[PDB]
RNA sequence: GAAAUUGUUGAAAGGGAAGGGCAUUUGAUCAGACA
RNA sequence: AGAACUGGCGAUGCGGGAUGAACCGAACGUAGAGUUAAGGUGCCGGAAUACACGCUCAUCAGACACCACAAAAGGUGUUAG
RNA sequence: GCCCUGAAAAUGGAUGGCGCUCAAGCGUGUUACCUAUACUCUACCGUCAGGGUUGAUAUGAUGCCCUGACGAGUAGGCAGGCGUGGAGGUCAGUGACGAAGCCUAGACCGUAAGGUCGGGUCGAACGGCCUCUAGUGCAGAUCUUGGUGGUAGUAGCAAAUA
RNA sequence: UUUGCUCCACACAAUAUAGAUGGAUACGAAUAAGGCGUCCUUGUGGCGUCGCUGAACCAUAGCAGGCUAGCAACGGUGCACUUGGCGGAAAGGCCUUGGGUGCUUGCUGGCGAAUUGCAAUGUCAUUUUGCGUGGGGAUAAAUCAUUUGUAUACGACUUAGA
């Protein structure tokens, strides 16, 4: 099994955003800021990616993360992780 | 400039170093024969160093010649140098190592007059 | 020469190496077999003990 | 033991005062050179007569050529052979074009079927089976049936270079 | 045109050897398209260049050549033996090598 | 001969395919081997299954890591056969091996390149008809290999595209022949006949 | 003011020792003969 | 473990028998060219995936002297008598 | 005859390995081909042998010249040589304008023991040749004395209340 | 940290090479059977034909291929552009549109080549890198220390800090 593309949401919580870092405070927090631009242009690129997942792809997983701030814990940095998605049909999956 | 001679053929130019002279500092490189009983070298097992033996000895003809065709003759002074006067095509003078700088220039100078070759004419050369 | 008495070995060799894990988040090595006749939903979830 | 020739060999016991002109005996011998032939001759003679080579002489050695070397023939063959636990008489039939070819395959067949090497065999008779229906071993009658024909299925042609760009075919 | 080759392609196979001892003075060449000792009797004598490259320029070029010649045929399938001016380096087993058409006999 | 020789595994006898591939490397010839799952071994499936388990039990008693490694994939059963025919612990040996590549299936580049065969290792030329033999793909899938089905799938898909390629090509050479004909019996053509063309 | 043994500098090699033999590539280095 | 005759090893490398004191070939000055021995020529590995006729299919086949083992007894496997 | 049953042992494993099945297996035949320090021919070394040659006015008569055969080697014998302290003779030998010693993947002679040079360092003595003489040549002896390592910045420096 | 990075273009320098020297030239399947062409009732169909090796096919003439003219064709091909489409197994490549432009040995002309001295690879490939210039583009983070304890012998792990 080999990963083909990942498509990402446009806005990303600081909670996830800060999992992509080790020295969050000091940083310019530029994570995903060029990506976020890809939506602007009508949508073009994110489509063809979704679109290409649809065409190939034997399985689909979702990228989800915890709202660790809704939790009494100290660590502000959330947990992100792939969950396979089982409901019917490749295309129906990626739409979801 | 020496008597013509047949192509000088050296037969085994590689030095015969002592066995294990490469293995412990205590063992000098100078040839020395294995006498031990089990020894691979003394036994000539394919793979080990050769030992000197009479087959290697040089052509009676070209033996003792250095590349230029001249047997070399060690020289201390002019008198010595002059023993080579009727033999310039056969011997070359090597100036002895302990001959002084100003004495070398006399010798060198006379060898020139006599047409006698000198193998080490730049020793002590006050340049 | 031969044990003398017999006992089971100690502990299970299908859990080696008894090494520290590469991450605090243990990995889902396997997902449920997929039946594409059902509606779409996750097959796992995250939380804190 | 090789590629054979067949030899008439003639020998006799050495002459003597009281017995000049001794009897004279002949063997047809199948060997590859005349030197083996003569030796073979003395081998069997001493299996038969009071003689050794030491006290007897070769009188004549002549190669016999096949009479009709391009006529097919059904040979009957008789042999004595030694096994690992016994000795044995035997009859095979060979179909070829000369006695000399026949004896070559016999020796082969014996080595192949019975592991008998040359030292261990004694050809007794080799003779032409004049009229069929006295041919007896089936693996030969097989080839006497009228208007005979057969295919050679699964043709393997031998490639002359390591790679090929087709994919072969065994048609034929 | 596009082909300028005046030699036959060839291959540095092994040194002459036993099972367990090689002799660097004789190399064994496989000559492209020669399959039998008879076939190879043709190249006996032809000269061989092993052409290689270096970093120090010299007599003008950065290309040097080891020269040799074919000397006998070797075995049953057109392999050939050859000697060189200096024995070939043995990193060369499997390297290409050029066989010429001179000295000519046609 | 060519800079690269692509061999179609299918229908070949492992150890004969290995034996010739080894030599070619050693002589400087680059080789890639394809469809290694359609490789053959003499002996019925069970025999080579038993042989494989034999191999399967050799391992370093103190540490099964250091011990003999058992690759289950068809390309790699193959490579093993090969490697043993090459002095792989010498630099010259490593060199020859790097000229090799083995593949289950026929992946890009090579699927549009041509592949050849090796008649002296072609089962249907070698095995006495009657003898039983084994297909690598089936052998491997019974000792652990995981990807027979997915290769089969990709192949059947590849096999469709190439059937078109072909059909097109056959269509075009039909024309080509029809040209090379609307031009037979011409002067130049008769001339070339004379010279063997 | 040797050697064992050490520091620095320069150069080189190193997939479970190193060292050695025949041979050649490559790098460095150098004798001789020519006139 | 102890004798007989010879030949060897010990005191001896070289080629072969993967390996090995004694087997096979052959005994050694330094080297060029040729030819061979014993033993080999699918690939490792120099050398025919050579020719030819049979035989053998083994759910622990077999594969070369010394040599690194197998026996009585059995088979309606198959071959030739 | 081949094959199969008869046929049970301890780390995982050996027709040398891969692998081979109208063989790359078993029996037998026929060619070709690979390659030993062996055989043939040639050069060169050395050993032994047989000849030739005192004739000066030039140089080795233990010489020079022709020729033929042979060459393994422990213990062991003998021979020709290499090297060191010191002694007689000699070269009217080298040397403070640098002896001796020491360093040097620089040069050259010898099959070798070794010999010679260059360059650096050094500071007072030293060598070639014919002879004489011995406290005369080291890798070992759990060798003698002295010096030096890896081990290793390691074991450790924790009893007696602070 | 004294003007740094990246893609494109040529430029200079180095550096190297397991080994260019016309072209890796694409069904599948079967082998006691097939490929191709053709017809048809489209089928396990009729008829024809081929194999017996790639000994092929394609390319191939021109200063290592110079400078030039014309004709017959309207064909081939190289290059950069542009149209539509395909390929996710490692797609990273394939096909198609249209104008441009070079070459054409399809045929027919003009000019050139010597002295590289009778051979000497006689140098025409492609790898990695370094440094200037200037045509696009981009504007971070990790670590130490501090800190948490879901972690810990030390490192490591896991939190937190404009
Ligand atoms: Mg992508
Ligand atoms: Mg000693
Ligand atoms: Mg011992
Ligand atoms: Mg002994
Ligand atoms: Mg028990
Ligand atoms: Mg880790
Ligand atoms: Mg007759
Ligand atoms: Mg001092
Ligand atoms: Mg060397
Ligand atoms: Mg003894
Ligand atoms: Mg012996
Ligand atoms: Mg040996
Ligand atoms: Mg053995
Ligand atoms: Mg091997
Ligand atoms: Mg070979
Ligand atoms: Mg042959
Ligand atoms: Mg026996
Ligand atoms: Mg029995
Ligand atoms: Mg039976
Ligand atoms: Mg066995
Ligand atoms: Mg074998
Ligand atoms: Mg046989
Ligand atoms: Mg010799
Ligand atoms: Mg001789
Ligand atoms: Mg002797
Ligand atoms: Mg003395
Ligand atoms: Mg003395
Ligand atoms: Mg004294
Ligand atoms: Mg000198
Ligand atoms: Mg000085
Ligand atoms: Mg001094
Ligand atoms: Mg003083
Ligand atoms: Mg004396
Ligand atoms: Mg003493
Ligand atoms: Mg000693
Ligand atoms: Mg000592
Ligand atoms: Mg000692
Ligand atoms: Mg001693
Ligand atoms: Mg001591
Ligand atoms: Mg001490
Ligand atoms: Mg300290
Ligand atoms: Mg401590
Ligand atoms: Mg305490
Ligand atoms: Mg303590
Ligand atoms: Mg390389
Ligand atoms: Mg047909
Ligand atoms: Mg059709
Ligand atoms: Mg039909
Ligand atoms: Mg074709
Ligand atoms: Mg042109
Ligand atoms: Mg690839
Ligand atoms: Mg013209
Ligand atoms: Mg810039």
């Amino acid at each position: 099994l080999r990963s083909l593309t990942t498509v990402w949401a446009e806005h990303l919580s600081d909670e996830v955003k800060r999992r992509f870092y080790k020295n969050w405070y000091k940083s310019k927090k530029k994570a995903f800021t060029k990506y976020s631009a890809k939506y602007a242009q009508d949508g073009a690129g994110i489509e063809r990616e979704l679109a290409r997942i649809k065409k190939y792809a034997s399985v689909v997983r979702v990228l989800v993360h915890t709202q660790i701030r809704k939790t009494p814990l100290a660590q502000k940095k959330a947990h992100l992780a792939e969950i396979q998605l089982n409901g019917g049909s490749i295309s129906e999956k990626v739409d979801w | 400039a020496s008597l013509p001679h047949p192509k000088i053929v050296k037969k085994h130019t590689k030095k015969f170093k002592r066995h294990h002279s490469d293995r412990y500092h205590r063992v000098a490189e100078n040839w020395r024969k294995q006498k031990g009983i089990d020894s691979v070298v003394r036994r000539r097992f394919r793979g080990n160093i050769s030992q000197p033996k009479i087959g290697y000895g040089s052509n009676k003809k070209t033996k003792f010649l250095s590349p230029s065709g001249h047997k070399t003759f060690l020289v201390a002074n002019v008198k010595d140098l002059e023993t080579l006067t009727m033999h310039t095509k056969t011997y070359a003078a090597e100036i002895a190592h302990n001959i002084s700088a100003k004495n070398r220039v006399v010798i060198l100078a006379r060898a020139k007059a006599l047409g006698i070759k000198v193998t080490n004419p730049k020793g002590r050369l006050a340049l | 020469s031969h044990r003398k008495y017999e006992a089971p070995r100690h502990g299970h060799l299908g859990f080696l190496p008894r090494k520290r894990a590469a991450s605090i988040r243990a990995r889902v090595k396997a997902f449920p077999k997929d039946d594409r006749s059902k509606p779409v939903a996750l097959t796992s979830f995250l939380g804190y003990k | 033991m090789a590629h054979f020739k067949e030899y008439q060999v003639i020998g006799r016991r050495l002459p003597t005062e009281s017995v000049p002109e001794p009897k004279l005996f002949r063997m047809r011998i199948f060997a590859s050179n005349e030197v083996i032939a003569k030796s073979r001759y003395w081998y069997f003679l001493q299996k038969l007569h009071k003689v050794k080579k030491a006290s007897g002489e070769i009188v004549s050695i002549n190669q016999i050529n096949e009479a009709h070397p391009t006529k097919v023939k059904n040979f009957g063959v008789w042999v004595r052979y030694d096994s690992r636990s016994g000795t044995h008489n035997m009859y095979k039939e060979i179909r070829d074009v000369s006695r000399v070819a026949a004896v070559e395959t016999l020796y082969q067949d014996m080595a192949a079927r019975h592991r008998a090497r040359f030292r261990s065999i004694h050809i007794l008779k080799v003779a032409e089976i004049e009229k069929t229906a006295d041919v007896k071993r089936q693996y030969v009658k097989q080839f006497l049936t009228k208007d005979l024909k057969f295919p050679l299925p699964h043709r393997v042609q031998k490639s002359t270079k390591t790679f090929s760009y087709k994919r072969p075919s065994t048609f034929y | 045109a596009e082909s300028h080759r005046l030699y036959v392609k060839g291959k540095h196979l092994s040194y002459q050897r036993s099972k367990r001892v090689n002799n660097p003075n004789v190399s064994l060449i496989k000559i492209e398209g020669v399959a039998t000792p008879q076939d190879a009797q043709f190249y006996l004598g032809k000269r061989i260049a092993y052409v290689y490259r270096a970093s120090k320029e010299v007599r003008g070029s950065k290309i040097r050549v080891m020269w040799g010649k074919v000397t006998r045929t070797h075995g049953n399938s057109g392999v050939v033996r050859a000697t060189f001016r200096n024995n070939l380096p043995a990193k060369t087993f499997g390297a290409s090598v050029r066989i010429f058409l001179y000295p000519s006999n046609i | 001969v060519e800079p690269v020789v692509v061999i179609d595994g299918k229908g070949h006898l492992v150890g004969r395919l290995a034996s010739v591939v080894a030599k070619q490397l050693l002589n400087g010839q680059k080789i890639v081997v394809v469809r290694a799952e359609e490789l053959n071994i003499s002996g019925e499936f069970f025999r080579n299954k038993l042989k494989y388990h034999d191999f399967l039990r050799k391992a370093t008693a103190f540490n099964k890591t250091r011990g003999p490694f058992h690759f289950r994939a068809p390309s790699r059963i193959f490579y093993k056969a090969l490697r043993g025919m090459v002095s792989h612990k010498t630099a010259r040996g490593k060199a020859a091996l790097e000229r090799l590549k083995v593949f289950e299936g026929i992946p890009p580049p090579y699927d549009k390149k041509k592949r050849v065969v090796v008649p002296q290792a072609l089962r249907v030329l070698r095995l006495k008809p009657g003898r039983k033999y084994t297909t690598l793909g089936k052998l491997s899938t019974s000792v652990g290999w995981k990807y027979e089905d997915v290769v089969a799938k990709l192949e059947a898909k590849r096999k469709v595209s190439s059937a078109e390629y072909y059909a097109k090509k056959r269509a075009f050479t039909k024309k080509v022949a029809s040209a090379n004909a609307t031009a037979a019996e011409s002067d130049v053509a008769k001339q070339l006949a004379a010279l063997g063309y």
